[PDB]
Formats: C-alpha cells, structure tokens, sequence
C-alpha cells in the first residue's frame, strides 16, 4: 500500500483524560467504567464515583478489555470473525449430510 | 513471477486489442482517459531515450566511456585562480538511478549491473599570455571583483504525499520575506527516488524520473488551488480574478463558461498562465515568439481536445458489454491477439456519432501540459518586470513576518501521488579568491534561508 | 569515465524479432509429434523441398554423380539445407518431384517457428547437437515401393529469445499433436541506457556524499549544497532556456 | 459582420451616439486580417482559442511526385500451417521385399515441395491507394459517372 | 459565444469505415437468399463456428453441463457469439467439429 | 486499539465545495451528479447544467446515496457483504441436499 | 478545427470571436461609457466549412446561438499613472491612427 | 461516508528514505529487502550490503510485492479473501454430495 | 555509432558460413531474391546479443 504512517502532525497529546476510546478501563473498587465515548459517558450520572459493579448497558467487571463496539474497522474485523464463523458452521453441517448419506449407501 | 516489476510480468501480461481498436473514437484527436495518467515518456517511441541506448550498442554487455559534466551552479561556470584545490566527489552505481528503461522494469532485480574501472578528471586552459594571465588575476583576487552565480531554477524543492484517491490536500509554511513566485506539479511516488540517502532500498523503478530529467505529465489533475496569508487574507485578493477566493485551474460544470480555448480551462487560469510566461494578455492573446517557446513553456505543450459519446441517459441502448463487443468477427478475437476467430456478421460495438443513423449524443473536453510546470508569479499583474518582484520587494512582506497556507484540490488517483511545490527563491552565492589556493564562498538562499522552523 | 556495463537479459534494443520474422507466428517448424498416444509411436509432419535429387538409396539423398561415374550423396550434417529448393513456381511443382528431401527435428519440445533458433555445431553451420545419432527416415506413397522423401531426423538446442508462447494449448502432453497449435508472439521492446546528461549518475544535493572543492591550504569546503535544492532539474531547464533541446549531442549524452 | 452596411457594427460613446465605426463594402476586412497574421507571426503553428489554423494542402497531393514503387522483392502470404495438409506419408524399410509398411502408426503429412503461396505487390497498391484517395475522387464531376442502377 | 451544433448528416469525420474493415468489401454477412425462385423455399449461407460443442439437441446447441450433471444450452439471445471459435489453426480443423453452431 | 481519533491537526475545511465523496449529492432538477472524484468528475463535461436524468456510468435519480464505490473498507465492507451472502447461499444449498436425502431414505 | 469540436454530428460549442476592424482591433479607449453592438451571421454556409464544399444548407445543416457575452481584460495601471496617461491622449495632437491592413 | 481524504496537515515528507510499507523494494543484485518495519529491519545485521538471496524470515527474490504483512484492513483484506475461498470450499463440497445422491437414487 | 558482435575468441560459435545462413527459410532464399525456397526451420544465422 506504501501508507507511510503516519504524515499527520502528531496532537501534544490530551492531558486531560480519558483521550482513547474502549480502553474500558476500571473503578475503584468499581471495575467496569466504560470506554471514552458510549452514551453511557455522555449522560451526566450520579452513584458510579464510589461502588462496583455495573450500572450501565454494558458489564460486571468480569469481561473486558477493549470492548468491540459499534462499528469500525473491528466491527468489520469482528463481522468478519462473524462471517468465518457463520462459514465454518456450515461446513460441519455439508460435511456431516454428506457422512450420514454414505452410511446409508453402504447398509 | 510474483514482481509486477519485472520485464517476464510486463512482458506476459496480455492486453485486449478491443480497447484500442482502428474504430475507437472514430474522427477525433482524443487521448484514451486511461492513458492520461501513465508516463507517456516510458514507450518504445522515445527517441530521447532510443537514441543513448544505440549510443551504447545493441548487445547486452558492452564497454561504455563517457563524459560527465558539473552541473552546480556554484562551481559550473566559476573561473579558477593560480594554486591548488582538492576536487572530490562520488559517484552512484544503482543501476535503476544510473541507466533508464523504456518499461521502467526493476533492472536491480533484472540483473542488470554496472562497473567502473577508472575514473579521469581533464581540463582545458587557454593558452592565454603570462604577461595578461598576470593581470587579470591581480583584478581577480579583489573583493570588488567577486564572480557571482546563481542556480537558474532557484526554488526550495518541496515534496507533500498525496494518499491514493484523496482529493484535497493542505500545507502549512510561513516565509519570514519575500520571495519570487510560486510552481508546482504532481509526480508519482514510486517514480520517485527517496532522495538524501546514498540509497534508496524501495525504489523498484528504472523509468523516466521527472523530479530530475523535468518529464512532468500530471498537471492536467489539478482542479484549483487556494493561497492565504496569516489564515485569512487570501492571495491575490483585491477581487483580481472572476473568481477572487481561488485560482480555478478547470471547471466540469460549464454554467458560465469560465473555460476557453475550446476546452476545460477556465479563462482565469489560461490568463495567468499566459502573463506569467509571455507577459500576454493585457493587450490580446497571440502566439508569442518562437524563441520564447521552448519545451518547457505553456502553450507549447497545451493541447485540448474534444469528442462526443453516446449519452447514457437518452435511449434504449444499453451498455456495450465488452465481453459482448464484437467487430470485424471471424477476422478478430475476444482475447485479440491470437488468430481469426468468428463468423462474418454485422458488428454492434461503438455507436455511430453521426449519420441519420446517429444517436443522441454528450460533449466531454478536457486538455494535456506535459513537461511544463504550473506558475503564479508574486506580481501585482502576473507579469514579469525583473527578477525580483515588485511584491517581493514590498515592505508589508519586508517588514513582518507572516504564515502562509494552501489548500490543492486535485483529481482521485488509485496510486500513492506527490505534491511538487517550487518556492521560487534567490540561491544566489558569491566567490572570493584573496590567496594562492584560497576560495572563500557565500551563500544566500532568501526566503527559506536554511529551511522552516 | 570507463567501465563494463550489463543491460541485463532484459535488454532488447528492437520490436519483432530476428528469427524468421515472415514465419506465421501459428506455423510450426519439422516437429515430430504424437498421435494421441496409443500404439502410434512418433509421426512426421514436415516437408520435403530440395533441387531435384537424382535418387535415393540406403545411403541417402543423392546429389549428383561427385564428377564423373561414381554417385555423389548429400552431407547428413548440413545436407539437404532448408533454404535450396526447387526454383520453378509452376514448373517445378508441376514437374513433380520422385525423389524429395528434407530435414526434421525429433521428439523436441514444439515451439512456433516464429523466433525458433539454435546453435550451430559444424563449419556446415548445421545444428546436429551433441546426440551424435542421425536417422535417414525412408517414406513411401502407401502402394510405391521407392523412398519418394528422405528425411535427415536431428535434434537442436532450440530455445526462443525474442519470442514467448501467446497461446499455449496444453499445459503438459504439450508435444503432442494438440500442441503445435500454440502460437508466439515477440516480446515487447526494451531500451536501456544512460539517462539524459547522465542526470543521476552523480550525486547532488545529498550532505551524505557533498561533493569537495577547496584549496589544499584553505580546507575549507567552498561546496555547500542542501537536499532541499534540485541541480538535475535545474540544469535541465538551464539548457532549453540557452540552446534548442531538440537536437542531439553524443559527448554529453 | 464585416463590410456590409446592411449590419455595420456599432461603437460610439453613449453621450456622443456618434458611430466611430464606418464600414464599406468596398473593403474586405477577412483578408486583410489573415495577411496582417502571416505578417507578424508564424502561420503555421495552431492556436484553439481563435481557432486560428490557416488551411493548407499536401503538397504530394497538389503536384504528384510520381517516382515509381520500391518493390523488387516480391511479398508472399503463406498459410497459418507453413504447409497443406492433404495427403499421408509412411516411413517404410527397403530390402527382403518392394518396401514393407512400417506399422508404428500411420497418416501423417509432408508437402512435396514448397509452401503454396500467394503473392501480391505491397508497395504498389499503398501507392495505388494513396493516388486514387487523395487525387481520383476530387477529379471533376465531369470525368466521372453516375453508378449502376443508382437512385441519385 | 455558446450554442449547438448539427452537422448534419453529411458530417463523415474520417476515411474508411467504423464496422469490419476487415471484412472484404465483397464478402455478405449471414445471409439467407431464395434459389431463383420455383419452389425452392429459403437457402442459407454461413459457417458453423463455435468452440467445440459437446452436443446438440431439440434444446440446442449446449455448452457444456452447467456445473454437474445437467447440460448446459446455449442462450439464444447471444450464443454462440460470432466472435467465439476453435483455438487451434490445424488442431482445430485437422480435429473436425461433429456439432458446430 | 486505543487509537484515538482524531491526532491530526484538523485542516478548517475546503470552503469551496465539493469536499466529501460518494456523497453523492443530485442536481437541480437533475439528480444524480456523481460523487466527487470518479472518472466522471474529471472529463470536463457539456450537458449537465441545466438537465436530469444520468449522462454517466451511475444514474437515473432513483438510487443514491453515497454509491459504494471502488475500494475501501467499505469495498470490504461491500466485499465482507458479497462473501457472507455466499456463505448463506452455500448453507441454504447444504440444507436442501440433506432434506432431499432424508426423505429418499424413508421411501 | 473539425476534430477541435468532436467526432460527433451534435456538439455544443463555445469559442471567442475577436475583433478584426482595423479602426477598432488596436484601439485604446479612455474611461468613459460606450454603447458596443455587432451582428452576427447563422448561414451554416459562412460560419461552417466542408472539405467537399456541398450544400449544408439542403444537407440539414444547423446552427443555434444561445447566449453571447463580451469579455474586455483591463491592466492593473496605477490609478495615478492612468490618470496622467489620459490627460495627455485626450490632446488632438496625440490622437492614436491606424491602417487597414 | 462523506470522509474527506485527506483532512490532516500533510507531512512534508520523510526526505531519508525508507518511509513507505512493505514496498518491498530489492537490492543491488540483491532483491528482497524487506519492507521497513518487520522484525527483520530492527536488528542490526550484517552480509545484506553486497549480496542477493533472502537472508531473512522473507525471500528469494522472486516474490514480491508489497508483501501482505501483519495485519492492517489488508489483513482482513487477506482474512476476508481466506474466508471467501473457504466459503468456496464448502460450497463445492456441498454440490459433490448432492451429486453422488442423486446418482445414487438413479441406480 | 557502436555496436556489439560476436566476439570470435570466445567460445566454440564456429564462423557463420554466407553459404550456411539460415534464416525465415521457405520464406527466403539463397540468392535472395527469387520467390520463396526451402522449409519451415529453426533459423541459425545471426547470433543473440542479449
């Protein structure tokens, strides 16, 4: 492609933070607090500064990192993933069809 | 082979001759669009590059001896005093920088290489008198006697990369005074060498390089260009031209018909191109002198050109499937190349462009500058009254320094571009010679004395 | 400046070809192909066109009489040559020939007589190879018992230059019957050389490899150069400016 | 509209109404305008704008430079086999007998002769052509005639 | 000034013709003429060339088994296209075509 | 992935217009003037101005918005699209086969 | 020329006539308002050329004019020089003179 | 998706050279140096200056280029041309089998 | 003008014989000049220069 990362002056950085975006990224205690971004962030919330668990769409403390969301080049990467899968699915099922048929044959 | 850069790949490939067939755009001396974009410098018809090739002989190994010339201006045409002086210089062996090929093939990957065996420095001196030799270096070596010279391109060279398929391009500079003009063009980025390295490991080309041999024939892909000052007051301003914010290079939506000579030039563009190179225009457009026209002026190598096609939206024509175009069968081929192939039938390709028979039709113009570089001279008319400007000699510019930013918006293409900007400049350098064997040089290199920062 | 200079087997200073560029490039040289393999081994497909010839015994081809009484027979290693022939159009074809003869290869890997070349071997400039074997093929009518064609099969060290197979029917089984049906085409023309004022060939405006030009007692450097300056171009335009970039002149290139 | 006082062109100051533009037809400004350009410049090259490309003629088309046809070799097509096909051969053994048959497959084909060939002089019809182009169908309507069975 | 053009239709901007000039200018397409009239209806004049041709039946000319088992046929609307043919210049006509279309 | 758009410095826009692509974007009456850049755009062109309907490889007014064109990520979008659709194709087909089966055998 | 409008029977042109009037062609106005009118002819026999020369009146040969406009490119002349310049070409003893051809 | 290539404030250029990606780009007589990034680059190393043949994870100087390196939008570029050729798979298969039935039955 | 041949020192090339060249045969001929003569065959004369 010969895409020289990268031309764009670089930013100085944000200081102020949360600049990236899915870090996720945890509390406390709390764990969970989601990605830069998400609806979730925008409304202005109130019992998140000092308790675990989650009070969002997304959850638990259990699962991260990074979550995929929305879509961007991962959404193609996970609707990509999606699409291997949904492939390798119905090979299984031809292959089996096709096992059974021969063992009738044979009887 | 995998390379698509190799002379088998260039050589294997097969073309379909329906492309380019004796009925393609039947009465017209238009260029094919896919054509416009590919150096029409690496052909087979290049007497240039022909020409050196039989200078060396038809075999592929072969004694070469050869002539090199000094080309910077610092020294080319200084005049040397009585003494002694360390000449040095080096010499690359890259054989796709060094040698040229009509295909442009990797040569390094080609086999293609080269070997110098000895290396000779001669010089001619004028069989001049003592008595006067003697003079003229007393006068010679006397502050106010200093040779003076000067690079005739004069410009800081500038190179921005234009992402495939991008459209618009910004870059942000500031000139602390005031220079002379501005010049610009597009090249490709593979045709391109890294240059400043003693070596460029993904350079895989081996054709015409235009940022050197000055082979441009990308010009004809800008569509306006936009000057500023200090992010804000734009250049020339003063509502000089129809279109006071730009300079509209071409227009595809005729609605006034900014464009002439019959062409997709608008008239503001085709002016200043004109005063900038012949001073003409403020008093009619003529075709200037001879002696004025060389290779690299703008109207020599101006050509539009027109032709008509059968409008899409008109009627029930449908689409000419080239897989489905057939002319002259049985005496043509699909893969047209092979022998005859068919059965005589009335073909149905290429819609007739006239005759009662002629369907409705569209106009389409568009033009070609090759080997040329676009100009906007920093004059208040665009015309050119001496080497420095009067601009440049203005003190709003002298006096406070300012920012500088442009914005080109060029056509789409599937490949990695370069922006060639050309800060017309003075590099100009002075030369003293006190002593036996002393050179002592200055140079000065104003705007952008020694880069921006 | 000298040295020794190597275009690469990239290099073909010329469009066609050089090896019997009237050939179709469809027609096939004396191959000896296959028939569909079987119980059918070898098969001829050639042509027997030499002067006359008296007649044709276990020897082979006769030329005449080699002055006087005793029959003269052609040189299996050159003779007959594919370029003699009869010389009437009409009259020699209408004359008829008893006894022909030819030359053709055997079992080699067919390629369009387009471009086909080869090696000599001989002061007879003959292709024989390095397989001394040589085989005088007697043919007949079907009915006639008389060697009407006699062949001088051979093997060459045919290969192809210029040329590049533009249809190429079977991919393996090639040299069989279905194969001579490939043709060739030349292959695109190439010129290599140097640039134009050599522009390249010496650096310039790299602080890597600067170019030195001081006096021995002042060291100083009077060449400073930037990257940011082009002199190839600079030079380029410099001469379409001062003299008429049309002409041409070998000392600068 | 130039030299014809039927559509004289206009050119005076609103306050004077006075046309500064006085034509005759007697003048013939055309002519004197493409004179004045093969005066100062060169008449040759082209220029879209005014659409400025003087007409001219072939010069080997207005005087015939007839100096014959180089055609001392003579050009041949030969078939896309290098030889016809019509006929068999059979590689058969002498002695013991008349010539026994060979057995090892049989039919093939081998040309006694040369290759059969057409020929036709290249360099002259191109010639032939050419005149007939450039210099028979502009001769006059007089030394030509109607078509054979024609609506015209 | 800017406006349309017409030409009309005496407006033949080169020499020559646009549609096989190839084709000797003697040499019909298809055509399918009477025998001096009586009672000789029709009469055609052609050639059959088209690649190979495994069969032919009251379907028509088929071009191969449309992947698998089931005979593919030629589309009337365009096959076989005048442009298509045998590859071989003897090969092809020294093998003989028994269906051609 | 952390990348938080947007780093570089942001250019203040084109003014004159025409900036974005595939926008598509239709004219007067007209409809269907092609996104910028394409091959369209580039030919300077006589007719449009002042008429609809499509005088280009893309037209007729009916279908927009921003064409799918060339390739992007959207052509792998497009392209991601085109191999799930195959994917079902080919499941679908898998399917029957085996019912057919199943019913044989019972017979 | 030809070509320098297309291939095609239909074309919608657009090219500058300039001025060829000797009295007018090199002439330099002073400021001031002037009323500038001129005709132009539609006979696709004058304004058109053929290489065979036939008729394109009866061979349906037309022309149309939609709209036409007057481009006039003005120097950039300081307006304190401009001013001076006029003075003195608005003396009778500096009155410009030109000759056809 | 009305995104404007290219916003960001170009770069000037590199000027030393290497900048772009898995050019490939060969040496000398050489052939195959890698494309700028890849581990292969990081290590000082020494016998490339004069001297063809792969060296490297990556060779041998008859395929190139750009190599189809790591994973970029090219990777799903690449992971989605392996998933549709593994779609193709399938679907072959499939096809087979139904075959062979139908023959079956038949007999 | 320059040009590269043969060099005859080199290896075993043999000298190509005027009487011996081969080359378009059945297309060309001896005398060179008369109609076509002889049969379709790898030609010999003239030697590769790359």
């Amino acid at each position: 492609e010969g895409r020289i990362y990268v031309p764009y002056v670089t930013a100085r950085l944000p200081k102020w933070s949360g600049s990236v975006q899915d870090k996720t990224g945890s509390n406390m205690l709390g764990g969970v607090v989601l990605p830069p971004n998400s609806q979730a962030h925008r409304t202005e919330t109130v019992g998140t500064e000092a308790t675990r668990d989650n009070l969002h769409a997304e959850g638990a403390r259990r699962p991260e990192d990074q979550t995929p969301y929305m879509i961007l080049v991962e959404d193609s990467l996970g609707g990509l993933k999606r699409r291997m899968d949904l492939l390798e699915e119905s090979n299984q099922q031809l292959l089996a069809t096709l096992n059974r048929l021969r063992t009738g044959l044979a009887a | 082979p995998p390379n698509t850069n190799t002379y088998e790949y260039m050589n294997g490939r097969i073309p379909v001759s329906g492309l380019i067939d004796t009925y393609v755009n039947i009465g017209t001396r238009w260029s094919p669009d896919v054509m416009d974009n590919v150096n029409p410098f690496n052909h087979h018809r290049n007497s240039g590059l022909r020409y050196r090739s039989q200078l060396l002989g038809n075999g592929r190994f072969c004694d070469f001896h050869i002539q090199v010339p000094q080309k910077f201006f610092a020294i080319r045409n200084l005049l040397l005093l009585p003494g002694t002086y360390t000449y040095e210089w080096s010499f690359r062996k890259d054989v796709n920088m060094i040698l040229q090929s009509t295909l442009g093939n990797d040569l390094r990957v080609d086999g293609a290489t080269v070997n110098i065996t000895s290396v000779n420095l001669y010089a001619s001196f004028f069989p001049m008198s003592h008595n006067t030799a003697s003079t003229l270096e007393a006068m010679l070596r006397n502050d106010t006697n200093d040779q003076s010279f000067n690079d005739y391109l004069s410009a800081a060279n500038m190179l921005y990369p234009i992402p495939p398929n991008a459209t618009q391009l910004p870059i942000p500079s500031r000139n602390w005074a005031a220079f002379r003009g501005w010049s610009l063009t597009r090249l490709k980025q593979r045709e391109t060498p890294a240059l400043g390295s003693p070596f460029d490991p993904y350079f895989t080309y081996s054709g015409t390089i235009p940022y050197l041999d000055g082979t441009f024939y990308l010009s004809h892909t800008f569509r306006k260009v936009a000057i500023q000052f200090d992010s804000s007051v734009t250049w020339p301003g003063n509502d000089r031209l129809l279109t006071p914010n730009e300079f509209e290079i071409k227009i595809s939506v005729d609605g006034e018909g900014y464009n002439v000579a019959q062409s997709n030039m608008t008239k503001d563009w085709f002016l200043v191109q004109m005063l900038a190179n012949y001073n003409i225009g403020y008093q009619g457009y003529h075709l200037p002198p001879d002696y004025k026209d060389r290779t690299f002026s703008f109207l020599h190598n101006f050509i539009p050109m027109c032709r008509q096609v059968p409008n899409p939206a008109t009627e029930g024509y449908f689409g000419l499937g080239i897989v489905n175009h057939r002319t002259t069968p049985a005496y043509w081929f699909r893969f047209c190349r092979a022998p005859r192939e068919g059965h005589p039938y009335p073909q149905l390709a290429l819609p007739p462009h006239w005759d009662p028979r002629h369907a409705l039709r569209d106009p389409e113009r568009k033009f070609l500058c090759d080997r040329t570089l676009w100009r906007i001279p920093f004059s208040s008319n665009f015309m050119s009254m001496g080497s420095l400007t009067d601009l440049g000699q203005n003190l709003l510019y002298a006096n406070a320094a300012h920012a500088l930013d442009m914005t080109f918006e060029m056509d789409p293409i599937n490949e990695p571009t370069l922006l060639y900007v050309l800060f017309e400049v003075f590099d100009v350098a002075r030369v003293h010679q006190p002593h036996r064997g002393v050179i002592e040089v200055v140079y000065l290199r104003t705007p952008f004395s020694a880069g921006n920062a | 400046i000298r040295g020794t200079l190597d275009r690469g087997a990239s290099f073909k200073p010329y469009s066609g070809t050089a090896y019997n560029s009237f050939a179709p490039k469809s027609a096939p040289n004396n191959t000896q192909f296959r028939q569909a393999n079987n119980g059918h081994p070898a098969q001829t497909i050639a042509q027997a066109s030499y002067v006359a010839t008296i007649g044709g015994a276990n020897n082979d081809l006769q030329m005449g009489v080699d002055e006087r009484q005793l029959p003269v027979y052609a040189n299996t290693t050159y003779q007959p040559e594919p370029q003699l022939g009869i010389e009437g159009w009409t009259a020699g074809s209408m004359a008829v020939i008893d006894q022909a003869g030819g030359r053709v290869l055997r079992n080699p890997t067919q390629t369009p007589c387009y471009g086909s070349y080869a090696k000599p071997t001989n002061e007879h400039g003959g292709i024989t190879k390095a397989n001394t074997q040589v085989e005088k093929k007697y043919y007949r009518t079907g009915d006639n018992g008389n060697p009407e064609t006699v062949f001088y099969t051979e093997e060459a060290d045919v290969l192809t230059p210029d040329t590049h197979l533009v249809h190429a029917v079977p991919a393996a089984d090639r040299a069989k019957v279905e194969g001579l049906s490939q043709h060739a085409a030349p292959n695109r023309p190439n010129f290599i050389g140097f640039r134009d004022c050599f522009v390249g060939l010496m650096y310039y405006n790299s602080g890597g490899n600067l170019g030195v030009l001081a006096g021995q007692s002042s060291q100083l450097n009077a060449v400073v150069d930037l990257q940011d300056r082009n002199t190839e171009l600079s030079y380029q335009m410099l001469l379409a400016n001062t003299t008429d970039r049309s002409r041409y002149f070998s000392m600068w290139n | 509209y130039y030299n014809s006082g039927g559509n004289l062109g206009v050119l005076a100051g609103q306050s004077s109404q006075l046309n500064a533009v006085v034509d005759l037809q007697d003048r013939n400004t055309e002519l004197s305008y493409q004179m004045l350009l093969a005066n100062t410049t060169d008449r040759s090259r082209y220029f879209s704008m005014w659409n400025q490309a003087m007409d001219s003629y072939d010069p080997e088309v207005r005087v015939i430079d007839n100096v014959g046809v180089e055609d001392e070799m003579p050009n041949y097509c030969f078939p896309l086999s290098g030889v016809q096909i019509g006929n068999r051969s059979h590689e058969v053994q002498r002695n013991q007998q008349q010539w026994q048959n060979v057995a090892n497959s049989d039919n093939n084909y081998i040309g006694k002769g040369n290759l059969p060939a057409m020929e036709i002089n290249l360099a002259a019809n191109l010639w032939r052509s050419f005149l007939y182009s450039n210099v028979a169908l502009y001769l006059p309507d007089n030394l030509k005639f109607t078509p054979h069975n024609i609506q015209l």
